[PDB]
RNA sequence: GGAGGUAUG
RNA sequence: UGAUAUUGAAAUUCGGCACAGCUUGUACAGGAUAGGUAGGAGCCUUUGAAACGUGAGCGCUAGCUUACGUGGAGGCGCUGGUGGGAUACUACCCUAGCUGUGUUGGCUUUCUAACCCGCACCACUUAUCGUGGUGGGAGACAGUGUCAGGCGGGCAGUUUGACUGGGGCGGUCGCCUCCUAAAAGGUAACGGAGGCGCUCAAAGGUUCCCUCAGAAUGGUUGGAAAUCAUUCAUAGAGUGUAAAGGCAUAAGGGAGCUUGACUGCGAGACCUACAAGUCGAGCAGGGUCGAAAGACGGACUUAGUGAUCCGGUGGUUCCGCAUG
RNA sequence: GCUGGAAGGUUAAGAGGAGUGGUUAGCUUCUGCGAAGCUACGAAUCGAAGCCCCAGUAAACGGCGGCCGUAACUAUAACGG
RNA sequence: GAGGGUAGCGGAGAAAUUCCAAUCGAACCUGGAGAUAGCUGGUUCUCUCCGAAAUAGCUUUAGGGCUAGCCUCAAGUGAUGAUUAUUGGAGGUAGAGCACUGUUUGGACGAGGGGCCCCGGGUUACCGAAUUCAGACAAACUCCGAAUGCCAAUUAAUU
RNA sequence: AAGCAGUAAAUGUGGAGCCGUAGCGAAAGCGAGUCUGAAUAGGGCGUUUAGUAUUUGGUCGUAGACCCGAAACCAGGUGAU
RNA sequence: GUGGAUCCUGAGUACGACGGAGCACGUGAAAUUCCGUCGGAAUCUGGGAGGACCAUCUCCUAAGGCUAAAUACUCUCUAGUG
RNA sequence: ACAUAGCAUAUCAGAAGGCACACCCGGAGAACUGAAACAUCUUAGUACCCGGAGGAAGAGAAAGAAAAUUCGAUUCCCUUAGUAGCGGCGAGCGAAAUGGGAAGAGCCCAAACCAACAAGCUUGCUUGUUGGGGUUGUAGGACACUCUAUACGGAGUUACAA
RNA sequence: GCGGGGUGGAGCAGUCAGGUAGCUCGUCGGGCUCAUAACCCGAAGGUCGUAGGUUCAAAUCCUGCCCCCGCAA
């Protein structure tokens, strides 16, 4: 359990910090969240 | 030369950290015998400074390029073991590294290939880092010595020899201030402990003091300030105490102990026996058509250099009776020479429960003995490291109900302290086993009825020499 | 062939 | 204690670089000591093949190397086969050692001319100081300077909590929930009882559906306590986790899809010394679910934290000591 | 603690100078590349004593145990573990 | 006895923290220097108007301080303040009660165990319990629930 | 203001400079509006004018700063009658 | 005053590394300036500076000396003042 | 052993030493204090000690300020400004330029080269002293060339010689 | 009241960090021996004080209780 930060796929962004579990979440973990330069929502990997 | 940096790498693995690396350097003329337990990080360590394999957390950057001749090879079964293996050293050697990385060059070897690769890298004159295990192979190799221990990676100027002494005196320096340590905390506990009763003592009045003795009461404040000292006293010690240099010891793990849950033995006159097994594949004579038999605890060995056809003989054993001669008592347990299990299967408990009828708490139990702890033992199969595959395989091959056991290279990826557990395990089993091995120091201690294929034929004899 | 020194009851 | 000036001259010796030469190259299998590549079917041979002999280098003890004398015609190869790779032969190169020419330093001693002698003798001189001179010793060390490391209460400057039925010990120090707390709120004590320094990619969001625990009875391995069937049962279950307040018009339990555990903000409010903490409709953007209405800026709520300075990492229609 | 040994390891200043970076003469195809020079950093390696390590020293600093059972009275225990 | 020597980051010490010009836990004089003092003491004439606090929070903080709270003066807003009457409302106290939580008395049954006797059956006995009749306890129990106090009001009166 | 002239005067002279008249923003910068922001939305801070010079009093800061009062620290010297 | 053929224009100096100080400036991105040690330039197509460093552009010409004035104070003398 | 200390004899308005409890330059250099403790920091380059000189001292005629139509030694007052910055970014320390004024003043050497004399006696032309010459940035000077002019002038014992 | 402990018959490991309960002596049977001791061969003997939870797994972690040792009182 652990800090988090996104990023977009597509700028390279942060944009988020969130948590996770290392071991249940282990991989790096993927979700689409807003960015607010393409205005659109987006996939966002973790770095 | 530099030809390589790596920098603030953390690579975990799942919540445990596998490698916390800094200033990783191997420059030119660098020759480096990398070693740890199985588990510990190597294969994976190499893949990424082979950049196969992208860490987590951190920077490498590759000024010379490098081969990796790879460990669990996807590569079917075509050729043999060894034979393979060669294949992929003389690629290696074919593509001009200047930065070879081998994670278990010398599996599935003859000793004879094995000393024709310790001359070439001899005579080499580029780099490389390697992973073996073998004591004398690395004696002769290398210059430097690297050891992943919790992904702390500690150099050692030398050879695996100078490995051993050096870690010996650190192990007996830290135990030795860890003793220290407890003798002196242990004394000024005691002395705390002293200071404190006499303290208690201070205000407490005496015995047999009388009326006027008892009635003064000026003094009160005397012996309060009186014990008041020597409380601070012993505020002083325990800061004192506070103020020593806390030593840990090292959280070591319990050693392997490998376990065969019963053999019934019946040691009867006879357990194997076969006639003239015409022994090809198609034009090649891999052996000659010759008798067999295997009598009530024999610990049979096989001895034969690459491409011979030990692997087909235990083959001819477990499946097909052409010249051969088996009963219903033998349950043969197989080691492959091949992994054997489901690799993505969705559990090392899975995929040994599916051969053997025993209680959960018992194969856990053999599988932390093994060191696959609560939380290890529903990692996937594909994931694993060699040498825990293989231990996952031999546990599977020992719960399954057997009484004679077909190891086709066991002790191949395991690590120097549990090829000694399973050396003493065949050692003391009441039961039969057959197997190959190019080990003739591990053979000393086992074997019973020696083999030896060459040459198109067969010899068997007994006792060792 | 003989002489001298050199565990419990 | 080490580097560096003071600080010189000679040489053995050991190393690293270049160049020339003598050469040297054995895993197993294979005819046997298979260095790399390329060319390669001819190479050698009275300008002396094989074989005999010495001498001698290497060596993995197999054997090759070649100075030679007797000898006088075959010896070797592709082919064959083996093996990862083919053998003769040659062009160029590589490993390892040796030798040499030159560089390149280093250790090691040797020497004397610096430097040193609270060594002797002579003179200044009458002087145990000093200066100079000669002779012996030591010698480029020491001693001295700068730089760096280690030791160093020998010496110095300083620190070494507060609360508290005196102080001290014991206990506590921040946060959350009950009671004391006197039916708003708030309210103390070394008053009484307990927890926290996390957890959850679902235990969140949404849409659908479901309603428990416990008792009696019937029933195999039997408290029939495992699981089952019925009836009773309005909450005694569960609500991640302390207690309280709440939830069964579900905030509890399952299933499907997803990521609103979003961006920019924010009227008005609570609490409040300050710094902070809390609630927050609503607007816009871009969206998940739902047929739609509509819900959604985390979790039933309340704890699950740490100022600034400082430094690290990333981004940027920000400056950038005349100009760039 | 002191004394000696010195293999090995860790360890500075200094020696050494791989690699990264800034500028720009010229090239450019889109604004990227980028010699030398000057610069800011700078690795591997070499590198003493000390420390780790081995031995000795107690009219050096200093230190010197527990538990259980046991023999012709019972108590104790020369004795045993 | 004389003549003399050793000087305070020091000297002398048959060693006591002892002596170094009537005081030595480091002499005396001068200067820095009006050290610093959150500590105590003191702070000088008159009258008039108003007139507290001894509390909260933070504080290497507790006999100190900063901010708020309580005071005074001035400028401004301008009836927003006080009290009562009436209405409404939140809240769970004293009381009371046992409807849950725990405690508890005496009974009626019991649910079946236990000690003991011979598979079953007994017992001057615990009764774990369940149920039920009656009586009782509670700051951290409440099916219930005051007076007061509080918060306001398009209301009236007095101030 | 300093400076110059002047009776140690007032006063004359000197307009470098200072406050203010326009703010917002970290800044580039824009400008009665700007910063945030995608936003012309909403919000923060400002506009929708009076400041200035000297001076009485009050208070604060820096200087010993209401007076007295340590034990003590440092430097230089005096002392073995 | 003209000319630009060659010569000259401050050396163990500037500068740098280390350690220190002093520059309003605590080593900080630390320019500029002195000291100690060690090493060690250039030469007018030069050298230095413009707050790390580079280039361009601009300003001077280090490592050699002298220079009143305006400024400071008052033991003291005179004449006076509050 | 030459000669070198050393020793002896004469001359110096030669020095010394005192001070004004001041001013100045340089050496060397604290602590109490403040930071609500303290160690970096502050106190403070203060006090004390020491050397030296003057009636003033020091600094001073750009290897400079700056960045426009640039200014032309230094020093001192004002203001820039408690700004910019320095800082356990703590306590606190803290400018300068610009701009306005007082006062204003600029000069000499070294080097090249010429010449005399001396050592080498290259007898070639290197080294040294003396005298000349010459001194700076919109580069200057030596070198060569052209005008002058020998104090007509010009400047001076406060620098530029005394 | 505070602090340490309770593992076959005795004494000790193992608890820190959960993974099939171990060491020496002893006990029992059998051997050797004229018999006993020693010695040789086999075997028993441990709900890790107890009762609850957590865990797949408890001597081990948590809870509660009964004793043992010191201190006190
Ligand atoms: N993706 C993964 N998820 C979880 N555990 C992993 C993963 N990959 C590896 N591991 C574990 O981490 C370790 C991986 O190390 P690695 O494969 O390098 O071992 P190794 O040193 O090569 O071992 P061996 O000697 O057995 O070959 C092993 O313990 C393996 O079980
Ligand atoms: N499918 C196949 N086709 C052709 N040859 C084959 C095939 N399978 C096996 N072989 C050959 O048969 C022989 C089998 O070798 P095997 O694996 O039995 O030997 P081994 O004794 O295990 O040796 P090592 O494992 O050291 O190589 C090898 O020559 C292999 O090349
Ligand atoms: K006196
Ligand atoms: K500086
Ligand atoms: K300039
Ligand atoms: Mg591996
Ligand atoms: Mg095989
Ligand atoms: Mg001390
Ligand atoms: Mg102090
Ligand atoms: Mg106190
Ligand atoms: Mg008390
Ligand atoms: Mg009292
Ligand atoms: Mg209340
Ligand atoms: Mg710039
Ligand atoms: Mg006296
Ligand atoms: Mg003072
Ligand atoms: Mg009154
Ligand atoms: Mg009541
Ligand atoms: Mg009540
Ligand atoms: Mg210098
Ligand atoms: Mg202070
Ligand atoms: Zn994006």
């Amino acid at each position: 359990r652990v800090n988090v930060t996104l990023a977009c796929t597509e700028c390279g962004d942060r944009n988020y910090i969130t948590t996770k579990n290392k071991r249940n979440n282990p991989e790096r973990v993927e979700m689409k969240k807003f960015c607010s330069r393409e205005n659109k929502q987006t996939l966002h990997r973790e770095t | 030369k530099i030809l390589l940096e790596g920098l603030h790498i953390k690579h975990y693995v799942q919540d445990r950290l596998l490698l916390n690396i800094n200033r990783l350097k191997i420059y030119q003329n660098d020759r480096i015998g990398l070693i740890g337990k199985n588990g510990s990080g190597k294969t994976t360590l190499l893949h990424i400074l082979y950049k196969k394999i992208v860490p987590e957390e951190g920077i490498v950057k590759q000024f010379s390029h490098c081969e990796l001749i790879p460990q669990l090879k996807l590569i079917e079964s075509t050729k043999s073991g060894g034979e393979v293996t060669r294949n992929y050293i003389r690629q290696a050697l074919d593509k001009n590294p200047e930065l070879l990385l081998a994670d278990q060059p010398t599996t599935n070897l003859d000793n004879n290939y094995i000393e024709k690769l310790e001359q070439d890298l001899k005579n080499w004159h580029g780099a490389f880092i390697i992973v073996s295990h073998d004591r004398a192979f690395l004696d002769n190799l290398c210059t430097t010595i690297w050891e992943i221990d919790e992904g702390r990676i500690t150099e050692y100027k030398g050879n695996y020899s100078n490995y051993v002494e050096q870690k010996e005196l650190e192990r007996h320096r830290e135990e030795l201030e860890y003793e220290k340590y407890e003798k002196e905390k242990k004394r000024l506990e005691k002395a705390i402990n002293i200071k404190e009763q006499k303290a208690q003592r201070a205000t407490k009045k005496p015995k047999n003091l009388s009326s006027s003795e008892g009635k003064i009461k000026v003094t009160k404040p005397y012996f309060a300030s009186k014990q008041k000292k020597l409380r601070k006293t012993v505020k002083s010690l325990e800061t004192r105490l506070e103020k020593l240099e806390r030593v840990e010891k090292r959280n070591e793990l319990p050693p392997l102990k490998m376990d065969l849950v019963n053999l019934e033995s019946v040691k009867n006159r006879t357990i194997i026996r076969g006639e003239d097994v015409s022994g090809t594949i198609e034009g090649r004579v891999l052996w000659k058509a010759k008798s067999f038999s295997i009598r009530g605890g024999d610990k049979m060995a096989i001895i034969g250099s690459n491409g011979t056809g030990k692997t087909t003989f235990i083959k001819k054993i477990v499946h097909g009776n052409p010249g051969i001669s088996l009963s219903p008592s033998v349950k043969i347990g197989y080691f492959s020479q091949k992994i054997d299990t489901l690799e993505l299967d969705k559990s090392i408990l899975e995929n040994v429960q599916s051969s053997s009828q025993q209680n959960e708490t018992l194969i856990r139990t053999i599988l932390a003995r093994m060191h696959f702890f609560r939380d290890d033992v529903y990692k996937p199969i594909s994931v694993l490291s060699g040498g825990e595959r293989v231990k996952v395989a031999l546990t599977k091959v020992f719960l399954s109900e057997v009484n004679t056991l077909v190891l086709d290279q066991p002790t191949n990826f395991l690590d120097m302290e549990a090829i000694e557990a399973f050396e003493s395990l065949l050692k003391e089993y009441n039961g039969s086993i057959i197997f190959v091995s190019h080990d003739r120091k591990f053979i000393e201690k086992v074997a019973t009825r020696i083999m030896t294929i060459d040459n198109k034929e067969i010899k068997i004899f007994d006792g060792t020499y």
